[PDB]
């Protein structure tokens, strides 16, 4: 009907008649700046008339605090300058990303680019039919949301929020087979920035905790979960303020695996307990992107590797709780600045760089890799860095806390890949995983297999083993965590398909380890195959089946005449010094009685120098309940018997 | 008691003569136990002279001799503002004046006479009486002399001695 | 010439005015209460026009507060000097009318003089 004709004239007068003071509101400022639907919207949502009995009964039904904590103030800086010797670029619509230097980020770049691409998304917040709508004003505001669902389809519990560069909320709508609309609501961020509440509660009355910068608020009701009424507040607004970034995405992590060693991940009684991890969680990402916003620039490597900080607590939450789900950051400058400081990186030059710089560029493909966009450049150099540590590996068969989190680096980056598309690059990829398979001994196992039976002290920045990228199957066992087999899952599932592995009847339960070597793939399994020769072994009691089907990735057959399944011996083992005959070779060990031992490929001339040696898988002389079986490119298998 | 006239019961409909055009009496409309309930009122008590006139319609005598009227209103208190009582007052002046024909929009005021200042006793509620009355009919005229007055109701009636008893029952 | 008062400062929230609320651009004015007047309970009044006809609605203080509150918010760096005071206002007027607030000055029928 009508929209403007129903005033004619000019301000709104509020009266205070007991103090003889009045204030006006221009109409036009407030229809041509507040979206006029948006005024008659949050006309409605006040319920201006509705009457006090209702309101008292709502302050009735909230929980408030005895009294705010405030304390000393400004917490720790969540900020990154770009150091002193700096070399800013004011980048803007002239895409002048050719003229950026070197290739490891260490210039700068302007934070309002950066928080543009965080929060890219406008997202109608508080909206009516919503557990918020009672609580707050309906809001639209630009940021990242956060959402958790998890129970049957006849109870559940519906963890979601959103991450503003003002703000962040989470709710704990209790989703029942009947009407039970109470929410749980957390608030933290700025006090004069945060969303405005409505008639029945003030800010005042229900914050917990405030520093210099940042407020703890927390809307819920008496009858909400016990665990949240009774839970020390103040104490989580100072492990969240005064930590360290480091220590914040380290302490969430160990949440987050106590959540995985009980079976709490799908569970919805321990709902509030998700509720605080996805809250902290939810602070860990404003805290950065806060402390962003403090700054003129910032360094683009501190930025890349914040992200992948957040982004592996988002992907660990992801497994343990599949309906995770974020959405609204588009960082489109950072994924074109990175597009350039990756293309001087040639895969020759990627093993040259340390640790430290290692670590750098891959935290940048990460950006690009999230959806998947791998040069070719980068994932032959992940092939060099692989063989380097791996060639390395063989001197003291140990890999240390760098070389873990190398393996963590790259498994976030090949899990989140598309396939290769030319044929020579993927086959060099399935050289590290044949690598990865090799590093994953039997000593490997017991050792991660121990570690990540200690979910209160596990941390898997030093505890990834190089299992998890590894062809081998037999890693289950048969409150612990389960992480070990989510990170596996994780790179089975994204697997470049083996070239052999679609020319038999191969059932993927009674698969033991899968070698694929150049132009043929031998497949570890209890049941023989149908396509090319098979070796059996001759161990009496083996407590299995153990069957060494060689298969030719061109479904072809074999011309060397198979007349039965038995593994010839070749004794004298003489460490073969006449060209490397043992290259491209994979020397197996099994135990006669408990399966297999170890693998491990042999590429490298110096990496067969090092089979013979102590503390190695291979080539014990005591030890006779081990053989060690040699299967070579030759399509043929023999077993090494020298010493003894 | 024969009722001439009641402006409650009207419910809104009737209109009255507010003088001056500008400020004065305005008519509101309050709604109170879930039904609407109409009235004058004016509260301009901050500003210095104010002849605030409302002037009702016409009513028909018929039989009336001595009229009496009662009003129902409330009055605001003066140091409830930071005045200190320049032009607030807690009373207001009622008038009254005949007529053969109802005259309609015409309002002098000057064949209007002063009957009594109405003082409180808040539903402050007081009653007059005046008499007696000549002519076919008459008008009433409510003056502000700078008050915060609240007129609700007003009643104009005229009280007639039912017929006497013969003590042998006739 | 200033602030022009209202016969009636005082008023009772019927329990239809929900029904039957005017829309925000057709309030005319929005006087408030005081908590130490008018029994100290948490109401506020306002003025519409229907036909010639100024009619007074009660409404909730609280609800009407916070509604003026998530306006001047909504301004921001929009927002005028005298409009912070205004948000000035109604931050310590809301806090001293939640303060006490039992049930008995929850009951609105008291100022409802039929
Ligand atoms: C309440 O009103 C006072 C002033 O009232 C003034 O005096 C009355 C008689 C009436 O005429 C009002 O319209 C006047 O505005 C406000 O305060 C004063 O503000 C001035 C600056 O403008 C300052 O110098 C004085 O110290 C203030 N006086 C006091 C007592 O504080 C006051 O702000 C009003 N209250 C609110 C909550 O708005
Ligand atoms: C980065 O460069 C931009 C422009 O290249 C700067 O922005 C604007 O410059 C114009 C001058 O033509 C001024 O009128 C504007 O006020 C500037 N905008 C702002 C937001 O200041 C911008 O200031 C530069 N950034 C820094 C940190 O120096
Ligand atoms: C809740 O946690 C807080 C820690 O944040 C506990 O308090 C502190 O106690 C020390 C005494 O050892 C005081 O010096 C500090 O000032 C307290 N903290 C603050 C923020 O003031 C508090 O005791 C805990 N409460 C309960 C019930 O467990
Ligand atoms: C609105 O208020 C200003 C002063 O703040 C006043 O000059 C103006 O006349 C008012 N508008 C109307 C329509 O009276
Ligand atoms: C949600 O439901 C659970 C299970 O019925 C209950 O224990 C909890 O108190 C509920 N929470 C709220 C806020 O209603
Ligand atoms: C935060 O809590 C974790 C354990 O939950 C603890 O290891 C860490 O030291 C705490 N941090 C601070 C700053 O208290
Ligand atoms: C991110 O922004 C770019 C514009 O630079 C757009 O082309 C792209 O589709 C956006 N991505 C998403 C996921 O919306
Ligand atoms: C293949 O078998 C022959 C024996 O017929 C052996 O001499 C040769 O070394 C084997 N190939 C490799 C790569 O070891
Ligand atoms: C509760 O109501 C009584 C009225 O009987 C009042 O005197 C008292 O002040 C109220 N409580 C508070 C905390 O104001």
């Amino acid at each position: 009907s009508a929209t403007q004709l129903i005033n004619g004239r000019t301000n709104l007068s509020i009266e205070l008649e007991f103090n003889g003071t009045s204030f006006f509101l221009n109409w036009q400022n407030l229809l041509n700046v507040i979206t006029e639907p948006a005024l008659t919207e949050l006309w409605t949502s006040a319920e201006v008339a509705e009457d006090l009995r209702v309101t008292l009964k709502k302050r009735q039904s909230l929980f408030f605090p005895n009294k705010t904590v405030v304390i000393s103030g400004d917490g720790h800086r969540y900020t990154c300058e770009v150091p002193t010797s700096s070399q800013t670029y004011n980048i803007t619509k002239g895409f002048n990303y050719s003229a950026l230097p070197g290739h490891l980020g260490g210039f700068g770049i302007n934070a309002r680019l950066v928080l543009g691409d965080i929060f890219a998304s406008k997202w109608s917040l508080f909206a009516r039919d919503t557990p918020e709508y009672r609580v707050f004003y309906p809001m639209n505001v630009m940021a990242v949301k956060f959402s958790i669902s998890i129970g049957n389809n006849e109870s559940g519990v519906a963890l979601y929020g959103v991450v503003s560069e003002d703000f962040v909320v989470v709710t704990l709508h209790n989703r029942s087979k009947e009407a039970n609309e109470t929410a749980s609501h957390l608030l933290f961020g700025l006090p004069d920035s945060l969303p405005s509440l409505k008639g029945h509660a003030t800010y005042d009355e229900l914050t917990f905790a405030r520093n210099a910068k940042y407020a703890l608020v927390a809307i819920l009701p008496k009858d909400s979960y016990q665990t949240l009424l009774t839970e020390n507040y103040t104490r989580i607004f100072l492990n969240m303020t005064e930590s360290t970034p480091l220590e914040f995405t380290r302490t969430i992590q160990t949440r987050i695996v106590s959540i995985e060693a009980r079976r709490a991940c799908a569970a919805q009684e321990a709902a509030p307990d998700i509720f605080l991890v996805l809250f902290q969680m939810l602070v860990a990402h404003f805290l950065v992107a806060r402390g962003i916003a403090e700054h003129r620039f910032v360094e683009v490597d501190c930025v890349c590797r914040q992200y992948a900080e957040l982004y592996f607590l988002r992907r660990i939450s992801r497994l343990c709780m599949p309906t995770f789900t974020t959405v609204g950051y588009n960082h489109t400058t950072l994924g074109a600045v990175a597009a350039t400081q990756i293309a001087r990186v040639s895969a020759t030059k990627l093993a040259s760089l340390p640790r430290s710089s290692q670590e750098t560029v891959l935290a940048m493909v990460q950006l690009g890799a999230r959806d998947g966009a791998v040069p070719s450049s980068i994932l032959e150099g992940i092939a060099m860095v692989v063989e380097h540590m791996y060639t390395a590996y063989t001197y003291v068969y140990t890999l240390g806390d760098t070389e873990r989190k190398l393996m963590l680096d790259i498994h976030t980056v090949l899990t989140d890949s598309c396939p290769p598309k030319d044929s020579g690059v993927s086959e060099k990829l399935l050289r590290t995983y044949l690598m990865f398979t090799s590093m994953c001994t039997n000593i490997e196992l017991g050792e991660m297999i121990a570690r990540f039976s200690k979910p209160d002290s596990l941390n898997i920045y030093r505890a990834f083993s190089p299992c998890f990228l590894g062809l081998r199957y037999d890693l289950h066992p048969a409150g612990t965590s389960g992480f070990a087999e989510l990170l596996h899952a994780l790179h089975l599932d994204s697997l470049n398909l083996i070239p052999a592995i679609n020319c038999s009847k191969i059932t993927a339960d009674k698969i033991i380890a899968t070698v694929p070597l150049p132009h043929v793939t031998y497949i570890i399994s209890s049941e023989a195959l149908s396509n090319a020769v098979v070796y059996e072994v001759s161990e009496i009691f083996l407590k299995s089946a153990m069957f060494i089907s060689a298969i030719k990735p061109d479904c072809s057959g074999f011309n060397f005449s198979q007349i039965d399944r038995h593994i010839p011996i070749v004794y004298n083992i003489s460490t073969p010094r006449r060209g490397c005959p043992l290259c491209d070779s994979v020397i197996m060990s099994y135990d006669e009685s408990d399966g297999l031992q170890s693998l491990m490929y042999v590429t490298n001339e110096r990496v067969q120098t090092n089979l013979f040696l102590d503390k190695s898988p291979f080539f014990d002389n005591n030890n006779l309940h081990i053989h060690y079986l040699w299967l070579r490119d030759n399509g043929t298998v023999v077993e090494i018997r020298g010493m003894y | 008691e024969v009722v001439l006239l009641d402006f409650a019961a009207a419910g809104g409909e009737l209109g009255w003569l507010t003088h001056p055009y500008g400020k004065g009496w305005d008519l509101m409309q309050n709604i109170m136990n879930d039904m609407p309930i109409y009235m004058y009122s004016v509260c301009n008590v901050m500003s210095g002279d104010q002849d605030n006139w409302l002037r009702t319609n016409w009513v028909y005598r018929g039989e009336a001799e001595r009229i009496f009227i009662e009003l129902k209103f409330t009055v605001r208190d003066c140091n409830s503002f930071p005045g200190g009582a320049s032009s607030c007052k807690e009373t207001f002046n009622l008038y009254y004046a005949e007529s053969d024909l109802d005259y309609g929009t015409n309002f002098q005021k000057r064949l209007f006479t002063k009957i009594d200042t109405i003082a409180p006793d808040k539903l402050n509620v007081e009653e007059r009486s005046v008499g007696p009355l000549t002519r076919k009919g008459f008008y009433l005229a409510f003056q502000d002399i700078g008050a915060c007055v609240a007129l609700l109701s007003v009643r104009v009636y005229y009280k007639k001695c039912p017929e006497l008893l013969q003590h042998h029952h006739h | 010439d200033g602030i022009q008062y209202v016969a009636l400062p005082c008023c009772a929230i019927q329990a239809s005015a929900a029904s039957t609320l005017p829309l925000f651009f057709a309030v005319h004015s929005i006087h408030f209460a005081d908590p130490n007047h008018c029994n100290g309970v948490c109401i506020a009044k306002l003025r519409s026009k229907t036909g010639d006809i100024t009619v007074e609605t009660c409404v909730n203080g609280f609800n009407l507060r916070s509604f003026l509150v998530a306006v001047v918010r909504r301004l921001g760096s929009w927002a005028s000097q005298e409009n912070l005071r205004l948000l000035w206002y109604l931050q310590r007027s809301l806090t001293a009318y939640t303060v006490g607030f039992n049930a008995t000055t929850a009951d609105s029928s008291i100022h409802n003089v039929n």
